[PDB]
């Protein structure tokens, strides 16, 4: 009750709280009270469940043992995985920019079952599914294909025009070799468009390589420039690199 | 790459950032490449693992400093940081069986280690198996006639602290010897059986007289100290004796130092008869006083003492006849032996914690590292520790140099001021330390430290000392905007805990026993008197159950007394089932003991067994219980002669019965012997020879594969038996005796398994298993038809000694909690309730569902491992 | 080794016996005397030497042991390289045939 | 083996694809302590 | 394997049982392939063994105490209880050399 | 081979202590003396030995 | 020595021979990680330079 | 000094000879190695 | 760059006997402790002087 509220803080937890109420020594005596308190409990669990073995089984609370790598199983991952989420979820205020939960929601809803210990899915899809539940929670949208046809247009980072669809496109057509601007069947008044995207170019990469932004002036150019850079402040990206991690290519 | 641009530019509302800053902030990696696949707990569980450490490498700032400086952070790096070394940390309480190893053990004392030495090769025939085991016998007799000459207490309290004991060998030289009993395992006066070091041998030369020989711990290390007399010649025909006082301690490898020598003889222990010497530390003054004195039926007629400063440096004390007559309870008479405890304090200093504290907002609680007085001056160490956290009014809350307070220079914040008799000395920091705790780190709950060096508060003037010495109070200030004071009050007062002697004996028939307040703890062992005719009949005979049940003189004059208890009933015991039941003398008010405590059983009689010891010098003893309910009546227990064995069963008027035990079974009142103890002082040496022995050389016969010598080495352990269970021929383990009270406060397995013998029993069994199974082994790879039938011969042996295979339940009560579900810290705290409840016997239980909280036990890997070898050996011999 | 350690182990009770008579003295008359103050230090360290002695003894039979024992086991490597040889001189004869 | 048979009735899918096929009613398993199975029968009013 | 089905529940009456406690029971195996092959009296032999193992680990409840308290069967591991080893101490007392 | 290094190197002190004691007389009488002058640096080479 | 050069002798000694576990522990008796940005250096010649 | 310092006191100055860690030490070090190279050890004082 | 935490300039004879005994494979926490206990008191020695 008393000593087993104790039990997971530390010593500076139990010095930290009720701070006019404990003293300092008499918090010293109370912290080792609980750690003595739950090493005898411990004890006495183990000590109880040593009679269950199978060998000793002869000279006999033999109540649940689950295999091993059963999700159950107090040695598991999911064991573990519990012990980690306990011991991190309180390591910085709820209301802080870092707090565990905060930055990762979907942490407290997690499932340990045998299915999610044992399942495997493929990391980066993991990846793309953390992201997606942000930026669509931002955008607004619920669905996953009106999102990305708005992520279809968008200039807002340096890899951002991007189309799903032009994409699959060029990579199935380049995964047959081939060329698109070597065709017999083709207008061959349309050969600049035709090598653009055979080079592998997304209509709206298109409309912004062919802006004539050379001898652009006047406010037409703070025009471009809010066009071209709708999110980043072009001061603060001057530096070489914020230019590398803006375009995503290296900084040397 | 597309969505991590679009989160950082859109969310993270920073376009520049690095794409690992996603990782960092996200706690996933979004650069791998599409074909590294993990499960969905696995990645939760790398998340929070970098979260963790990047919270605890600093990379996460305003983390909370408290909760890192917590176990399982502290045993972050080494145990808790991978699930490999937590699975394997954790499985330690459960199943240390899997990583005792029979050869290797800690505090393995040093016989056993040149035994192992000598059983390390490879041709292990019974000659050298047999060698090796009288040699051991030999160190092993020599360490059990250990005889305690001398004690000294490390405290003032003896309950507290430590006992140094020095013993001497039954041999010509004498060899002498050193162990240590840790006091803070003893409760109920009862050693537990790992508060009791090894002996260890003094291997510096030496040669005392007339047995004077003194432990004593001066600065926290162990000087030894002895006498020596040397015959000598005048010039004249004349032929006198010089005396020399010896001492000598032990170096930090173990070693003893040199002895330095200080001439003594003057005039007059030369003419003394039985003298004696006394030492003990000093906490007042930090020097050594030693002093022999004469000895008659009364202490100390005559004595002469010696001061010794750390620099070894002899100082005569001119008056201690005056010393010697506060502590004549410690001291030697011509019958008995008492050992030393330090010296008091002539005065004992106390603090109320507090009179005032002013602003409620940092705690400012100082603490009073060192004190005591000169000849003329109190002096103080002081140390004071504030709160300066977080929400310190207003906010920037950029950066923090080390309208609004002061965010800049701390100098001379801090200050304290005693108080005197009427005056008062007011002293600052900025006159002590250059050293500044800086607000940096701004992070919050981080408290500083002020470290003030040895005040040396001058000066208590006109005061009686120390009489009315009590000073008003001890008050300082931390003196700054937004900052407080608190007053500590000083309570030096002269005290004297008197006649709280602890002596040591030896009964006429070879038993000897620390004999201190009112319990009695053996000291050495009668076993080697009674081992010697066993040992002619070999190695069979030596480690029978008939060896290991050799009685024991009883310590000193008293009387077992076997007290049998009814079960729990809620009307006489009260709520609780716990029971400690006390003796006394008795003196109606005069103090009683406790001498025994438990958990009272249900169901069935318990029967607690104990020995009353006849201290007071009718020799009467008193009996009691003390349940949740009331302390019962006592329980006349007396003798009308002076037989040894002789305790009136069934005294007077009295009713002779507590209404606990309610039943004509009291009496076990006979039997001047007890069995040999397997948890007292010599445990480990018993422990060894019965057990650890065997093991380690059925282990070292099994491997170099003698399997038919290595299955009887098991066989003094464990035999089976014609009936259902196992012949258990060891001692301790045949009656389950716990030898080590606190196993947890190390990571070994061995703690935990003499914590349970249990696991002892499930190690020797896998150590069978492993024989079993290589023998099938060794009989299967000679491939002809009768070693065939030979290796499932082995093979169907192991398995009946396995038994049947656990069937592994899946359909079971797991539901699939969420993570928060089931990591609630009332789901913690419930868990350890139930648990501290039903262990202090508080009721009986709910009637029984859950154990071990929301996880679930899990079978022992090992023991599937022998289950699907002996499977796949089976299956490949019956195809 | 074992029966060479054990000799070497087994000599510090006379060696100690021997500065313990060594302490008493052996020149009488007017002029008495001739204990061996030193005896007993000496002995001491004369037995801890023994002890060293006997414990490098030891450990070189267990280093013998453990060579011959890895000695052992490249055998039973070579003996399984020759045994698998003639297994696959077999199945090549038996090509030929 | 049989083990999995009987877990996979009780909280997966199975018998495949469709049960409670015998006259309105639904008889399932329920084993505990590793060495017994236990039933309890589900009922259903005339809707539809 | 129908045999064993049967005989566990006509004669052993008791057809929840495992095979194996055929195999314990009436001390053969049964669960060999087709192609082991022993002799008749090695079988006799191997079945009186698993019964006298069985026995002395106490398997067999009811057992004669005092005729296991007995020196064939208290030399029962180390010499007795192969046909190796007792051949072997067998002849030691009519060919030492 | 460590404890036994460890052992060699701790006997210096006993080889010295013996040699201090033996620096003392022990013929007492009308003949006095017995002191072992080369003691000390004999037992210096034997701890360096 | 004793404060620095011990323990940096110890951890480069059981960083050879393969002791990671064991070779933190003892740098982790001169630097440790705080809290805050800097490291906490537990060498007082090394915490004021 | 008579707390056991020593200095060689020249011209105009004194410089301390030996030290008096190790009178101090011997407390620390029955906790052990962790115990003796702690900051708490570093910071031992010295008299003047 | 070129700083050896074991090979120093003016190594004292207590670290050069220390390193002498952590030269071995085996460096378990009782010979990691042993060696540091002989280190220690070498170095008591030379500090009391």
């Amino acid at each position: 009750v008393t000593l087993a509220d104790f039990m997971p803080m530390s010593l500076a937890e139990i010095r930290s709280q009720n701070t006019g109420r404990l003293s300092r020594e008499e918090a010293q005596l109370l912290h080792r009270a609980a750690q003595k308190e739950k090493q005898n409990n411990i004890l006495y669990t183990a000590r109880m469940l040593t009679r269950a073995n199978p060998l000793l089984k002869k000279e006999m609370r033999a109540e649940k043992f689950v295999a091993p790598g059963a999700v159950s199983s107090m040695f598991s991952p999911a064991g573990y995985l519990t012990e980690l989420y306990r011991e991190a979820r309180g390591l910085h205020p709820k209301d802080s920019d870092r707090n565990l939960d905060k930055r990762r929601q979907d942490l407290a809803k997690l499932v340990l079952s045998q299915d999610n210990l044992d399942n495997e899915i493929s990391a980066l899809s993991l990846a793309n599914e953390q992201l997606e539940t942000a930026l669509m929670a931002q955008t607004g949208k619920t669905d996953k294909n009106k999102y990305y046809e708005t992520l279809a247009t968008s200039r807002r980072s340096g890899v951002t025009p991007y189309n799903a669809p032009f994409e699959g496109i060029h990579n199935a057509l380049a995964q047959r070799n081939f060329v698109l601007p070597d065709n017999i069947l083709s207008n061959p008044a349309k050969f600049a468009i035709l090598a653009a995207y055979d080079a592998g170019i997304s209509p709206k990469l298109y409309n912004i390589l062919t802006e004539d932004t050379e001898s652009l002036t006047g406010s037409d150019l703070e025009n471009s420039l809010k066009r071209n850079f709708p999110k980043v402040k072009i001061k603060d990206l001057m530096t070489l690199d914020a230019l590398a991690n803006y375009y995503e290519l290296p900084a040397d | 790459e597309a969505l991590s641009g679009e989160y950082r530019s859109l969310v993270m509302n920073n376009p520049v950032a690095d794409r690992d800053d996603i990782w960092r902030n996200l706690l996933v990696d979004g650069k791998v490449s599409a074909e590294i696949t993990t499960t969905l707990l696995a990645d939760a569980i790398a998340g929070i693992q970098l979260y963790i450490n990047r919270t605890i490498a600093g990379d996460e700032p305003g983390a909370d400093s408290d909760a890192l400086e917590r176990q399982f952070f502290k045993d972050w790096d080494a145990c808790n940081k991978r699930y490999s070394t937590w699975a394997g940390v954790s499985q330690l309480v459960y199943y240390p069986e899997n990583f005792v190893d029979p050869t290797l053990r800690t505090g393995q004392t040093g016989m056993m280690n040149t035994m192992l030495e000598q059983l390390s090769q490879s041709e292990l025939n019974k000659d050298t198996l047999e060698n090796g085991f009288r040699q051991y016998l030999t160190a092993f007799e020599q360490v059990a006639d250990l005889k305690v000459v001398s004690g000294y207490h490390d405290t003032v309290n003896i309950n507290q602290g430590n006992t140094w004991f020095i013993g001497t060998s039954q041999t010509e030289p004498k060899k002498y010897y050193w162990r240590k009993a840790d006091h803070s395992k003893c409760q109920n006066g009862r050693f537990a059986a790992n508060a009791w070091s090894d002996w260890k041998e003094i291997t510096c030369a030496v040669n005392p007289y007339g047995d004077m020989v003194r432990p004593v711990i001066f600065h926290s290390r162990l000087y030894l100290l002895w006498i020596e007399k040397q015959v000598q010649k005048d010039n004249t025909g004349k032929d006198t004796a010089s005396f020399t006082l010896k001492l000598t301690h032990v170096k930090y490898d173990g070693s003893w130092a040199s002895p330095f020598s200080y001439d003594i003889t003057e005039k007059n222990i030369s003419g003394w008869k039985k003298t004696g010497l006394y030492c003990a530390a000093s906490q007042e003054d930090n020097s050594l006083l030693i002093a022999w004195y004469q000895i008659e039926k009364e202490t100390q007629p005559n004595s002469f003492g010696l001061h010794i400063q750390p620099d070894m440096s002899c100082k005569k004390e001119p008056n201690i006849a005056g010393i010697l007559a506060t502590v004549t309870h410690q001291l030697d008479t011509e019958t008995t032996v008492r050992v030393n405890t330090l010296l008091n304090r002539i005065s004992s200093f106390e603090f109320t914690l507090e009179k005032q504290e002013g602003n409620k907002e940092i705690d400012l609680v100082i603490s009073h590292g060192d004190y005591t007085v000169k000849t003329e001056n109190s002096i103080s160490a002081l140390i004071l520790n504030p709160t300066a956290y977080i929400n310190i009014t207003p906010y920037k809350l950029f950066s923090d140099i080390p309208i609004a307070q002061v965010k800049t220079i701390s100098s001379d914040d801090i200050s304290m001021e005693i108080e005197l008799n009427s005056t008062k000395f007011e002293t600052i920091t900025g006159s002590d330390v250059g050293l500044r705790p800086p607000l940096y780190p701004t992070v919050s709950r981080e408290t500083l430290a002020f470290p003030f060096g040895k005040l040396s508060i001058t000066i208590p003037a006109g005061a009686d000392i120390n009489n009315l010495d009590c000073t008003i109070k001890v008050r300082f200030k931390n003196t700054d905007v937004l900052a407080a004071t608190t007053t500590y009050k000083l309570v030096i007062k002269k005290t004297d805990p008197v006649q709280k002697v602890i002596s040591l004996y030896t009964t006429p028939d070879g038993a000897q026993y620390m004999e201190w307040d009112g319990y009695r703890t053996r000291l050495n062992t009668l076993f080697t008197r009674q081992l010697i005719e066993r040992a002619n009949n070999g190695i069979d005979a030596i480690l029978s159950p008939e060896t290991q049940y050799l009685p024991e003189p009883k310590p000193g004059q008293g009387t077992y007394v076997t007290l049998i208890l009814k079960p729990y009933d809620k009307n006489t015991h009260g709520t609780n089932r716990a029971f400690t039941i006390y003796y006394s003398n008795d003196a109606t008010g005069s103090g009683k003991f406790p001498v025994y405590s438990g958990s009272l059983s249900v169901t069935d009689n318990t029967e607690v067994k104990l020995f009353i010891p006849l201290i007071k010098p009718q020799d009467t003893l008193y009996l009691n219980a003390t349940y949740q309910k009331e302390a019962t009546k006592q329980i006349l227990l007396f003798r009308t002669d002076n037989n040894p064995e002789g305790w009136t069963l069934d005294k007077s008027v009295n009713n002779g019965t507590f209404a606990g035990l309610a039943e004509n079974g009291v009496t076990g009142l006979l039997q001047s012997g007890e069995p040999m103890d397997f948890s007292g002082a010599n445990a480990l040496y018993f422990w060894e020879l019965f057990y650890y022995t065997p093991m380690m050389v059925a282990t070292r016969l099994l491997q170099e594969q003698n399997f038919t010598e290595a299955n009887r080495w098991l066989s003094y352990i464990w035999q089976p038996a014609a009936s259902g269970a196992g012949d258990w021929r060891v001692r301790p383990l045949k009656e389950d005796t716990s030898w080590n009270a606190d196993p947890l406060d190390s990571v070994d397995p061995d703690a935990v398994a003499q914590n349970d013998p249990m696991h002892y029993k499930v190690s020797t069994l896998m150590k069978l298993l492993d024989l079993l199974i290589a023998r099938g082994d060794k009989a299967y790879r000679m491939q002809e038809r009768d070693t065939l039938n030979e290796a499932k011969m082995w093979y169907m042996q192991a398995l009946g000694l396995l038994g049947d295979k656990p069937v592994s339940i899946f359909s079971n009560g797991w539901e699939n909690p969420s993570l928060s579900n089931a990591a609630d810290k009332t789901q913690a705290k419930q868990f350890h309730d139930e648990i501290s409840r039903i262990r202090s016997g508080g009721l009986l239980p709910d009637v029984a569902n859950t154990l071990t909280g929301l996880f679930r036990p899990q079978q022992n890997e090992k023991l599937l491992g022998y289950w699907q070898m002996l499977e796949m050996r089976l299956f490949n011999l019956r195809n | 080794y074992l029966s060479s350690a054990i000799l070497s182990t087994s000599i510090g009770v006379l060696d100690m016996a021997a500065a313990a008579a060594d302490m008493a003295p052996n020149i009488f008359g007017v002029a008495v005397g001739g204990s061996r103050w030193g005896g007993i230090p000496k002995a001491i360290g004369a037995g801890m030497s023994l002890a060293a002695s006997a414990t490098k003894i030891t450990a070189d039979n267990i280093s013998q042991s453990e060579a011959w024992r890895r000695r052992r086991q490249e055998w039973e490597i070579q003996k399984n390289n020759a045994e698998s040889e003639i297994r696959q001189i077999d199945a090549q004869l038996e090509a030929l045939a | 083996d049989i083990q999995a048979l009987i877990a996979a009735e009780i909280t997966g899918r199975l018998p495949t694809p469709d049960v409670y096929n015998d006259d309105n009613k639904l008889v399932i398993p329920a084993i505990n302590t590793g060495g017994k199975i236990t039933f309890s029968e589900l009922a259903k009013t005339q809707s539809d």
